[PDB]
């Protein structure tokens, strides 16, 4: 149960970020630099 | 009982010729001779010249001779010695009997039934081993089937035989002697269009059909002295495909590669890749890569071993798509 | 230096290929030996059907330069080589037409509706009816013959004393396919008769250039069957030519080939093909005179079996019948997407249940 | 200099017969009548039969012909009539021409032009319209081109001719005189293999090929009307494929759509999307979705308007991937 | 009830092609009249190829056996058939062989052990030296009919006095391509010599399932060109078939088609189970004292033209020669996926440039 595509998942993999805790505004892609930040 | 491929096809026919006496075998040397390659040994001499007969040399005969006995209510399960000599078909298969329940409006059916060798790593002379089974995959109205092993390949030559509409049912040449299974005797049959697991895994899936199933596992084997769980799919239909079972196996995994004997620019792998990549794209942590043979001509005897795909290339791909 | 006596060869054999003919140009019976035995009213039945057939093809070409119709291959000056070859034959008989052999399915058994639904493009149009023995009209040159030899070995298994005739022309006898189908006919000694319609022309291509053999006939000396040229514009011949070739079918004695000499008095067909550009005005003006229905109509005539008054109640009979088919033809239901994937397999795969779904919605607005 | 898309290919013609004392044109009807479309008048009567001529009624023999006139240094432009009957000379185009400089290590090669027209859409009888290009795209050895506008014909036949391997040149029977447009006098010539960019676009990639092209720019317009500016790539060479134009655009607009006249098993879609997802996997936004017609045989005449895609399935399938 | 002359007719096609020979089964001429020009020396160099070939066969299948040498067709007893057909040619006549007809090849020019890499399934066994006309084998049955049509039509443009000649075997006859060769050659009345060498059997089928005719030679009618049956096992009955043919080709007269009978001793080919394939061997022994060899042996040895010393010494060079091409054949290297990557184009595709980057450097270590 995790929707994301597709270089989301390697760009969230690459900076040692599990997908799954992030809350995707829309699936992710720009809100995983978000995490890092906070 | 334990039998080999080419045994299980053997039982296969004899069970159907006894069933149903439309049935008839021909084509080149089929009869008395028993084929090239004794699959159709003792069919004659049990069913008489009226069942089990030789044609004249020419495929193109051949082809329009199955139409023919169809349309007077037979069932035609016609051979062509090596699949290499398919071209010299091509009008009757696709151009004629794919299209006659539909020319006919349902009026007239085509109950037929090819059965064809073909396939690398034993040496032919050339155009023996093409697979071209990627030709065929794309006239509307056909269904092929490619067994790799013995007890896939007896039920589904009952189920294509019986199957009311035209199906190519391609026999690798490597895998007709290669291993023994056991085998229930008598009669059963294999839904066509149904993949299967062959090796249940959770890291990785790898997708082939053929004598790339036996690769793909001995790939598998090696994967896991590192860890790798990689479950093997085996197609046995490459038309229509089983979208339901590769689907369904890729997105617990997240991870898939392909596998095919054929060159990159045949065979059917880049409709499997696109029919993944349209329906569970959301789940694919790399993307799905291919391992096939150069885009070049059939090679020379003496080069295959070089040039077609072994478990050394699907265990490299795999890595590649775990580390991608 | 040592000759061969090639020339001699090339004679020799073609002189065993004379034209049979039974009524000449001006309606007289020049070979009585040959005679057919046919009733007074066998031999009017064979008339109204030539005149009927002419008048279909006269209406067609009008049809098809309204819009009405849309495909279609003039048979003018074919009726006897099409017509009487079908006389000669019974219900139980299997046909295996080419695009230009509308006339002989018709005749066979299917509704006139059905062949206007076949040239339009309607799959509704092909849907033969049951117990009628043809196939809809073949478009690639050279395959009904080699689905002829496995229909004539089918008609074999099952002992039916029954025939597969199927048609062609002289350019068709340049495939493979053509060969391939009289040489598996004679190896299996199968009930087939194989006939060829030479109107001098493939399109625009002269028969001339297709081959430099003397005759097509002779191309039967190939598979090791026999082979007969007979006048295609003698209705008397070509039925008795096809009579005994079915006779010696159903006797069990293998295929024959027959050539017909005949003639097309109009375009290759009707989508843009002109004649002007490869045939001489003064070289259709030969064979003008040569017309299956002027002899056959004066033999007639001098038995007292013919007059204008049966002749325009056949062309009232026959335009009346065409209004008719092209009224059922266009109250046929057109066609949809759906209808065309149900009628793929017996049973839908599963690519196309998905298509089906898609469509069945697209289909509903 | 305007012209049609027959003129341009009939003027390509004549320029070749001139410059090359070796081009030869033949097969079914193309002498005295100058075809079916009369893509070939007039050209008998300006070099001669011994140049121009007709064939006798079998592709087969045209396609065996080609290939020893090749051996004897000639460059051959043979026809088939219509692609439909490709099926006739399926083994002299895949298992020989195509393989002729491979098999004889570079000593003898195949310097020929196959001509042949395709496509629906004027309503044609049974087999003349078929979409077959996949099965020769699979084919190693042959380059297959497809123009769509009168231009890039002239320029892309010129290049086929000149090539000293074999090439397949399909020609869209409704783009023969449906439009005119500026084609420049003299020779020219256009890269076999390069696509190019017929409409630069910012919101999503169209690729396409031969009467597809035109749909989509006529879908390009009206989605224009919505705020979704299209990019529009037309292939012009389906085999090989131009990988860096197509990936260049991909990678800039992150989204994308393949469409083609062939039923969805067929043609040449899956192996672009299939290519697509090997190495743009890292910009795409969204699944990369294909347009394509039904898996049923090629549609009685008067159903083509509802069976073939046009400019409004394009519009549908772009907004699904754009709300992706 | 009306009968044509059927029986009449085959019997008269039959008559027109009788079977030609010079020299009987002991080496006397029974054909003064048409015994070819051939000095003693001419007569010798024919007498020492055909041992020379027979004895090649020989180590052929001993090499085959030892795994020395891949697929491969036995040519033993079809020596007058191939060697002294290949006798009339001049160097510049295009040979388009079968499977089994690499001994032309071999005596017109392609050296002996790129014979050897062509049955292991080397690329270089196929890269004919420039100069020698001659394609490799040919293993689509038919493909090199229809592609001889073309290389003459190519010879008669260029104006060269020259001829194309191929070899097809009994079971090939059926092939559409053998018919649509024969025909396109005599439509362009071309310079082809089409040779089909009989010996009885296409793998197990029996030449009388292949087809009813009575002899294959009298296929050529179809096409409209003159036929020859010859004994295939006569040596100077071929060469003159061939020469005759010869002349009549580069005069502009068109081709010719010349069917041998013949024999094979040994397997249809080495590859599976063919070597253990049922074999007459009651038909074999007959056929044994037909051997061309042996008549030819009987014909020279009378006019003191041939010693057993002479035999002798043909056999030990043929068996040292064929020593030093295997050993040649061994030397070659190793093929690699680069090498036959940079044989698919003059200019690499986009895709095989690529895969030529990958395929370097995974052999570079
Ligand atoms: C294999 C093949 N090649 C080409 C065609 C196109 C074609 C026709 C369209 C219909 O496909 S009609 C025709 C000429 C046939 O000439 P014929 O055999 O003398 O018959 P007739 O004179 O009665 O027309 C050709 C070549 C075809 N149908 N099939
Ligand atoms: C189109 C086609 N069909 C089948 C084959 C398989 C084949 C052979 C493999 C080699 O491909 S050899 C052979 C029998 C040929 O018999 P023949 O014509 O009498 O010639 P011969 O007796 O000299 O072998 C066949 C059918 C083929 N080569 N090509
Ligand atoms: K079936
Ligand atoms: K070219
Ligand atoms: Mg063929
Ligand atoms: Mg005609
Ligand atoms: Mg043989």
């Amino acid at each position: 149960r995790v929707i994301a595509m597709p270089s989301v998942r390697k760009y969230a993999r690459e900076k040692g970020v599990d997908i799954r805790l992030v809350q995707g505004t829309g699936k992710n892609g720009r809100v995983l630099k978000e995490d890092i930040d906070a | 009982a334990q039998m080999t491929m080419v045994q299980a096809i053997t039982d296969a026919l004899r069970i159907e010729l006894k069933n149903d006496p439309n049935v008839l075998i021909f084509g080149e040397d089929v009869g008395v001779n028993g084929g090239v390659f004794r699959a159709t040994e003792g069919l004659q001499a049990e069913f008489g010249e009226d069942r089990v007969f030789d044609t004249p040399l020419a495929e193109s005969g051949i082809g329009g001779l199955a139409i023919g006995l169809a349309l007077q209510g037979f069932r035609p399960v016609p051979e062509i010695q090596f699949f290499g000599f398919v071209y010299e078909v091509m009008d009757s298969i696709c151009g004629q009997m794919a299209r006659i329940r539909y020319r006919t409006g349902g009026r007239y059916h085509m109950p037929i039934t090819i059965r064809s060798p073909f396939g690398g790593g034993v040496h032919t002379p050339e155009l023996h081993s093409d697979s071209l089974e990627g030709l065929v995959a794309q006239q509307p109205g056909l269904k092929v089937v490619i067994p790799s092993t013995p007890y896939d390949a007896k039920g589904l030559l009952i189920s294509a035989i019986r199957d009311n509409d035209p199906v190519i049912f391609l026999e690798h040449l490597k895998l007709y002697r290669s291993f023994r299974q056991e085998v229930p005797e008598g009669e059963y049959t294999i839904p066509i269009g149904k993949a299967d697991i062959k090796r249940e895994g959770k890291d990785i899936t790898i997708i082939a059909y053929g004598a790339m199933v036996h690769e793909s596992l001995k790939a598998a084997a090696e994967l896991e002295k590192e860890g790798i769980s990689a479950e093997v799919v085996d197609l046995r239909t490459v038309q229509p495909l089983d979208i339901e079972t590769i689907i369904g196996s890729v997105e617990k995994t997240g991870r898939a590669i392909v596998v095919q004997e054929a060159q990159r620019q045949a065979g059917i792998a880049a409709n499997v890749v696109a029919e993944i990549n349209e329906r569970a794209i959301l789940s694919l942590e790399a993307p799905v890569l291919r391992v096939a043979a150069p885009d070049t001509v059939y090679p020379f005897a003496q080069a295959e071993s070089v040039w077609l795909p072994n478990f050394k290339d699907v265990i490299e791909t795999a890595k590649k798509v775990m580390n991608f | 230096t040592f000759q061969f006596p090639f020339a001699e060869q090339l004679e020799k054999v073609a002189e065993q290929f004379p034209t049979f003919q039974i009524l000449n140009e001006e309606g007289e019976v020049v070979n009585e030996e040959a005679m057919p035995e046919l009733s007074d009213e066998q031999l009017k039945e064979l008339m109204r059907r030539m005149v009927y057939t002419r008048i279909l093809d006269q209406r067609s070409i009008s049809l098809n330069r309204q819009g009405r119709l849309g495909f279609y291959a003039p048979t003018a000056g074919q009726e006897a080589s099409q017509i009487a070859s079908h006389f000669a034959l019974e219900k139980e008989d299997f046909i295996l037409p080419g695009y230009r052999d509308v006339p002989q399915i018709i005749w066979h058994g299917l509704p006139l509706y059905q062949a206007f639904l076949f040239s339009r493009g309607h799959f509704h149009g092909n849907q033969i009816p049951e117990g009628v023995n043809v196939l809809p009209p073949q478009i690639i040159i050279g395959a009904q013959y080699i689905q002829a030899a496995g229909v004539a070995l089918g008609l074999k298994m099952r002992g039916k004393k029954a025939v597969a005739i199927t048609y062609t022309g002289d350019g068709g006898t340049s495939q493979g396919d053509f060969y391939e189908g009289i040489n598996f006919a004679g190896a299996f000694k199968a009930p087939a008769i194989f006939v060829v319609q030479n109107n001098r022309f493939a399109i625009s291509t002269p028969v001339e250039k297709q081959t430099v053999a003397k005759t097509l006939a002779q191309k039967a000396v190939a598979a090791g069957i026999p082979g007969i040229q007979v006048d295609g514009m003698d209705p008397l011949a070509v039925y008795a030519a096809v009579k005994a070739a079915r006779e010696r079918a159903i006797n069990g004695e293998g295929p024959t080939l027959i050539e017909t000499l005949c003639f097309r008095y109009g375009p290759h067909t009707m989508s843009g093909d002109d004649p002007t550009r490869y045939r001489s005005k003064e070289l259709e003006n030969e064979w003008a005179k040569k017309d299956p229905l002027v002899r056959f109509r004066k033999f007639l005539e001098a038995k007292g079996l013919w007059s204008e008054e049966e002749e325009n109640n056949v062309i009232e009979q026959a335009k009346e019948e065409i209004k008719e088919a092209i009224k059922k033809a266009d109250e046929t239901p057109k066609q949809k997407v759906t209808d065309l994937i149900s009628i793929m397999f017996e049973e839908l795969p599963f690519n196309l249940k998905e298509q089906y779904e898609i469509y069945k919605e697209k289909e509903s607005k």
